[PDB]
């Protein structure tokens, strides 16, 4: 897609992840274990919430029946509120056609940047002490504990604590 | 030996289709329906003073057909016409018909003033037919009157009715051309002499041949506030004995659908009702009220989700 | 946003800036200074334009009267025109929400496009010499004067010069 | 320790709040309008070989009321109508009005032809009424003439008159009838006769006669093809043609209220004015003529002209 | 544009390419060629002719005729339906401009997006291994023979068998 | 030196002018048509079971023209009218005239029905004239009758003659009212008497009086008579009275066009200069069109782009 995380350098989603629409998985010493972002899901679901609001509503336009249904009406007159309706009718059908696909195409995209800017988030977050492996995961060159884990994904991980140590594993 | 951190999204096991501007078969991990399809076979009447006509045609209201006996007069903000509706019990029909009852049908309300006409001892105001039964007796339509010759052959005589708009709005006047049968009819209720119905205000004028199986043509229009309204006629005139007053403004439904007072709708057509939230619709592009737009579409998919990538 | 930049990772906007849409601000031994991106201001700017010329305008159609504004109407035919005439006025107040929404979604997508687009060409220009912060600055790891700063905004900055200087502070 | 250059964007304190298809409250550093709604309360005609018809109805062209004098013949490529605009100075009105009207509003101008009527020594062709003063006395609409006899009582004799289009283009002509009031009028004017005004030509054909019940004269109108000639055979109650009118090509027509304004132009036009924007919708009226902005049930739609605002 | 390659740090495109819209380019010791990239030439093709299936067709609606060719109709509702007919058609006009700007607007848009993605593997394939040059080529800092730009072409490429000699010719 | 890896899209030598939502002028590799402007200068009929009137005026088939005489009855899915189709042989024109036109051209055929109606002896009803020829010699409309007074001066006898629609659907009957030239003409078939026609049924009534004023003219009437229903026509001379109604079959595609018919390819949109085969949504040929056709635009051309931006070297 447009921005190349979701279905791209991502390989595929987690069915596992039920409390979020992004999120983390990490690997150290401890084990591992998973957590979802709240700002970049929130993000996307609010985005979504917004479209809803403005296409699930109706016109507050008062119409009043034109043909009747008992009795036959003018023929000529007739003619031209069917030559009409069906002109309406075209209008609407191409109207809700293009609406919804151009909406679904937003929604796909929009979701794919909210990937994408996550990623870039904790990319620039980690700095010189980790490398991207193509595969939307960091390979971090330090010991990174629970703890650490923990201030990566709350926007808190500071890099100058870890830069010395982390430089020398990556020169090796 | 690096520690590893993995950005990731979620998925779904069941997945749904929708379509978006470069692909037919696109999967996401949830959408949601944009056409409603289904309509409740019922009119959903909640919160509305409505009037069900039954075998009352609009039409018939004014006139006052036995069949409309019940309403003559009222208030509404939703009117509803039924199939095989009376409107005439006589033969005939109504000059510019669907046009008046569009009129009425758009109405919130009729009541009905008196016209106060009189006429003379050579005139037989009281003439009734087997056509319009009332009470398992002859009868006429009730807001009109028949005017024959008293005596059988006689001349009708030159007669002159004029109604004025006491109102401050404007009110809704009919009346009738009998044409009758034969020349024998003709001249055994309104005598030898030629006739000629004048119908004339300052918004209308009109003059009327009665043509000689039988029929009574009804003919109409507004009187203003104010405004004065003369009939010259000498045989062959249905003189009206009350006007109407269409009040307000109500919402005009033609179907067969039975009503329901627990359900509420701003949307009708001759099936029912459509009670939904959606912005499309695709049971009839015949509806009236507040409506969902109609599509040739059985489904319209929005999504509210991602590209669905299962493991 | 889409493109994460506006709203995103870059905090807020500048008020003091008033000769672009777009800008430098820099920090070094001298002082401090500010100057504005000629040609990504343009490049937002154009684009408005061009969506202003689209959409600012009128057709050429001549429309007459088919309703008389004092003399009556037959009721039948002026159902007709009034269904017809708020059948189309519910089209094109669509049309109207549709068209300036998406259009609105775009402006502001295109404006964090461009701002991202300068970020990444200063990026690349500065190549080893710099480290992005993570908040649109890059802290440029050699004494960088007015002259030097110049040459990063007119492009004409070459790494060449300084990467030596650089990469022996960024180990440190 | 390390130098820094940072980028960034520009931003307003005070922004304005649009809606996107994600958004309704969408704070952006600049904004315009979408939706007009204001109007210039007059006619603006510059640039318009313009007819303002003032106290004249379109119909009264034709026929000639001293209302219209000054309108009977011209060309224009705007016409404008007025409330409360004279037709008839004499007590009736035309069959298929609104049809007339219209076909009138349509056309850029109005030509007059002689039909050549000539009349016999029995029939008065002058006849006038207080109804419709011109000048300082009584008078007529000026393109017909009210036929009756001479003597006081006597007959109207059996009179045929026929009119021959002689031009490439079609001509509309018009006719009255006379409804007198009572039958001792009836009498005076045409005598005791039974009377019968027939129309015809190859195209049209029809039969009159007057009612007898301060009068009426009801009015009736046809087209008269090329080549084509048109019968009017009569014995009283007719007011015929002395000239039929030709409509010249093309041409706006505009129902108002508002005042004339020669200085400034425009494109649009309703009851209440003119509408000069280059906006692209509207919201004053769904009734409106010419090159017009669309109509929408919107006070105000805002434009982008800017990035989002983030300030301080 | 939105995502800055074509037309932008790509100076500009190549004629010589007629086997595919995007490519690689490559120099060593060997020699110069060029080669096509198949997977995001087809990406970008497919969702081209999805938009031409989409937009070339019309609606199976029958309309019959309301204007009659060699006789006059009635005054009235010929004025009626000339109105109805130049609001239908002002409708249709205006929403064949909107359809194909917006549509062309996108698919540019998209094939820039396809030509980053492209960019952005081959930049997270070769990691530490090369630097960007900052006009869409990577200086690659190792002996890289015909079978090793082939492995890059192909998504076959491993960084860590060349990422020795690429730190020791990058640091000096 | 470093070897180097370079990423790049292709590109042409003549690129095409696209508009964009930001940019009128907007280069890209290639582009395609949406709006056609060409048609074919034929009416397509193929796979339809269609009826070229030619000459034939819609309304002269249900009167009986000679022009129309391979038209009377059929069956047909689409019906072409031509310019300058003759529907009346003899001088004068039928009354709302294009609203009987119209309701033919949506039919999808015509089937005939006898009235029945026998005149006396004293009526000739085998009339006549040299405006409508048929075989060589002299014809009258083929689904109507005129009727005379046999011996020339006599007065035409009090005429009663009654249609009984037995079908479950409605019927279209029309007559002429023959108007005289002169009162002399008006004598001789029709006697001194005062004519009056009078036309009754139960949703119709009507009375018609010829008027007199080198041919004179026929006008025509018309109305539907309902099922089980009857319709009067009473008079005494100038009737000019049906000898068969017609039933308006089914619906069918009404087309107006000169273009000539091509029984080889398929079409589903027709208009006064042919058909319109092209795929592509939008068509500035015409407004005026019928059958399923592309939309109609006030444009010459509107290029979708197929490609990217085209940057050339
Ligand atoms: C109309 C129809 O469908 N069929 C005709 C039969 O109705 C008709 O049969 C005769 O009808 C006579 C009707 O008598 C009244 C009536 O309608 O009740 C008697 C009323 O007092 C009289 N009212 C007035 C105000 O004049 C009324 C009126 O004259 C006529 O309706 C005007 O047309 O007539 C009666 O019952 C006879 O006994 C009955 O045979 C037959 C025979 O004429 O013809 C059908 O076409
Ligand atoms: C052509 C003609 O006969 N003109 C008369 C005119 C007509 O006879 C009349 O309009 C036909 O309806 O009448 C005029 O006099 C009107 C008449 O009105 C009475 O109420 C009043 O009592 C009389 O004194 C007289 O004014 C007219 O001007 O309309 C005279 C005209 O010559
Ligand atoms: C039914 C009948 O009477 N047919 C006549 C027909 C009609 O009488 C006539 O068309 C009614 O208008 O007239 C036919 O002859 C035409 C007639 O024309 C005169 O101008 C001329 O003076 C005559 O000699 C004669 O030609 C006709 O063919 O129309 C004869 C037909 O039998
Ligand atoms: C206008 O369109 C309606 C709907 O297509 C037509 O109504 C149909 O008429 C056919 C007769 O050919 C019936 O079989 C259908 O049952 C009708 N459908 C409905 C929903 O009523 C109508 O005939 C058209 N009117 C004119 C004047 O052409
Ligand atoms: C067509 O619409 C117009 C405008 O809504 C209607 O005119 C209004 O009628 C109401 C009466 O219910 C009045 O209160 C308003 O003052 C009228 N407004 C204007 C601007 O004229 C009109 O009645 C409708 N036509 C028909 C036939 O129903
Ligand atoms: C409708 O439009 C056509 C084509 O422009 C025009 O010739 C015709 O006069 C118009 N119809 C009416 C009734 O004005
Ligand atoms: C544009 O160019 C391509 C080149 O292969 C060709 O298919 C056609 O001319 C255009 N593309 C489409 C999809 O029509
Ligand atoms: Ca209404
Ligand atoms: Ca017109």
């Amino acid at each position: 897609g447009l921005f190349g995380a979701i279905a791209g350098f991502i390989e595929n989603g987690w069915e596992g992840m039920v409390d979020g629409w992004y999120g983390f998985r990490h690997q150290n010493a401890q084990g591992t274990g998973q957590a979802a972002d709240y700002k970049s899901t929130q993000a996307a679901i609010d985005q979504i919430t917004g479209k809803l609001n403005r296409i699930i509503k109706k016109t507050n336009t008062e119409f009043e029946s034109i043909e009747s249904e008992f009795s036959e009406i003018d023929h000529q007159i007739g003619n031209v509120i069917n030559w009409t309706k069906d002109s309406i009718t075209d209008i609407w059908t191409y109207q809700a056609e293009l609406l919804v696909a151009m909406e679904n195409q937003h929604t796909i995209d929009m979701a794919d940047s909210e990937m994408l800017n996550l990623y870039e988030r904790v990319r620039k977050q980690l700095r010189q002490n980790a490398e991207e492996d193509g595969k939307g995961c960091f390979e971090i060159y330090h010991a990174c504990d629970d703890s650490c884990m923990e201030s990566i994904r709350n926007n808190t991980y500071d890099h100058s604590q870890y830069r010395e140590e982390a430089l020398l594993n990556r020169l090796n | 030996d690096p520690d590893k951190i993995c950005l990731g999204h979620h998925a779904v096991a069941n997945g749904t289709i929708v379509k978006t501007l470069t692909n037919e078969q696109e999967e996401v991990t949830n959408a949601t329906e944009t056409v409603e399809s289904t309509s409740l076979n019922r009119l959903c009447m909640k919160g509305r003073n409505h009037k069900d006509l039954g075998n009352c045609h609009p039409i018939g209201m004014l006139i006052g057909t036995p069949a409309c006996d019940l309403h003559l007069t009222g208030t509404w903000d939703t009117l509803i016409e039924r199939k095989n509706a009376i409107a005439y019990c006589y033969p005939g029909a109504t000059v510019n018909e669907e046009a008046l009852r569009q009129k009425i049908m758009e109405s919130g309300g009729i009541s009905k003033i008196n016209t106060g006409f009189t006429y003379g001892s050579s005139i037989n105001s009281a003439g009734t037919t087997k056509a319009c039964m009332r009470n398992g007796g002859n009868s006429f339509y009730a807001e009109l009157k028949w005017l024959v010759s008293k005596n059988k052959g006689q001349n009708f005589p030159q007669t002159t009715n004029t109604y004025r708009n006491a109102d401050t709005a404007e009110h809704l006047i009919m009346w009738g051309i009998h044409h009758p049968s034969s020349t024998q009819e003709k001249n055994d209720l309104y005598g030898t002499q030629s006739l000629s119905i004048s119908v004339g205000s300052s918004t209308y004028k009109n003059n009327f041949v009665p043509v000689v199986l039988s029929r009574i043509d009804f003919h109409w229009t507004l009187v203003q506030p104010g405004d004065k309204i003369t009939f010259s006629h000498n045989g062959g005139l249905i003189a009206p004995s009350r006007v109407s007053k269409l009040i307000g403004r109500g919402l005009g439904i033609q179907s067969e659908a039975p009503i329901d007072n627990s359900c509420e709708s701003k949307c009708f057509w001759r099936g029912g009702s459509i009670n939904t939230r959606l912005p499309f619709q695709n049971l009839s592009p015949r509806t009236v009220g507040q409506c969902p737009k109609y599509v040739n579409k059985k489904s319209l998919m929005l999504a509210t989700g991602m590209r669905n990538v299962p493991e």
